[PDB]
């Protein structure tokens, strides 16, 4: 009932998360300031996103086996799940109180109007908010949370992956660790179909990613806006 | 190529 190895994997991911999920506002002060009135929030959010991508990479690098992949598979996996993992990890600062990502101050409090002020419409926002709420409603354990992020990143079906077989063996160990964790530690009836609901969330992330990309390609197609991005965001999300 | 990403993976 949950090998020492599986407990080990979980300990690793919880650690990786505590080390990579550490917003301090001191780090937030270093971003372009949030200009709330269009695209007035694009500079600030571009920096938050850019900062976050680094966190995800640090987290990813901590996933058992991830380091055993060629640089291209890792690369492919990261620029493929970056936005997804970020929307995922952000659920920690998201608050039901008022449907926003509150990171302390009113300055670092982001709501629907802020996201649209960064270039998005409800095309992305509606399903995004729905994702955050649904995520809260699942009331996941931190253990489940960290496993879902690792599984999101090391996904065999991401177009562009070369050695899906090794990516698969990795994801499988993680999936099994998750399922076993849910059966043995998550309280019933809350554990019923939990794994399935977590997979569905990952499916919703794929959709959100597509929606991001549609708008992103559009926006990045406009130089005056594209010049307000960071080199890393351009490198990971794409450029022409 | 992905210079920064590669570097970050180090
Ligand atoms: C450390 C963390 C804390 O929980 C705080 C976090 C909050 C997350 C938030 C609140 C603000 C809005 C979010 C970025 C939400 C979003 C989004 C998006 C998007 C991208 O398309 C793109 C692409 C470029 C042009 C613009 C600005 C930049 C650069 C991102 C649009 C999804 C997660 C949300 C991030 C998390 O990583």
């Amino acid at each position: 009932k949950l090998s020492e190895e599986q407990q080990h994997i979980i300990a690793i991911l919880l650690d990786a998360h505590h080390k990579t999920y550490d917003p301090t506002y001191a780090d937030f002060r270093d971003f372009r300031p949030p200009v709330r009135m269009p695209l007035s929030m694009l500079p600030h959010l571009a920096d938050l996103v850019s900062y976050s991508i680094q966190k995800v990479i640090g987290f990813a690098k901590m996933i058992p086996g991830f380091r055993d992949l060629t640089s291209d598979d890792q690369i492919v996996l990261l620029k493929s799940s970056a936005i997804e993992v970020i929307m995922l990890r952000s659920n920690q600062s998201f608050t039901m109180d008022d449907m926003s990502w509150d990171c302390g101050s009113q300055d670092y409090k982001y709501d629907v109007t802020d996201v649209s002020k960064a270039g998005h419409t409800l095309e992305l926002i509606e399903p995004l908010i729905k994702f955050q709420v649904g995520l809260k409603k699942l009331n996941l354990h931190e253990e489940e949370h960290v496993l879902l992020m690792a599984i999101c990143i090391v996904s065999p079906d991401r177009p562009g992956v070369q050695d899906a077989k090794l990516v698969e063996a990795i994801q499988d160990r993680l999936s099994n660790t998750l399922q076993t964790y849910i059966r043995c530690r998550h309280p019933p009836p809350g554990s019923h179909q939990l794994y399935a609901k977590m997979i569905q969330k990952l499916a919703d992330l794929r959709s959100l990613n597509e929606e991001h990309s549609k708008q992103y390609r559009s926006l990045s197609f406009q130089p005056e806006n594209s010049m307000k991005l960071t080199p890393l965001v351009l490198e990971v999300f794409g450029n022409e | 190529n992905h210079p920064m990403l590669m570097n970050l993976l180090k």
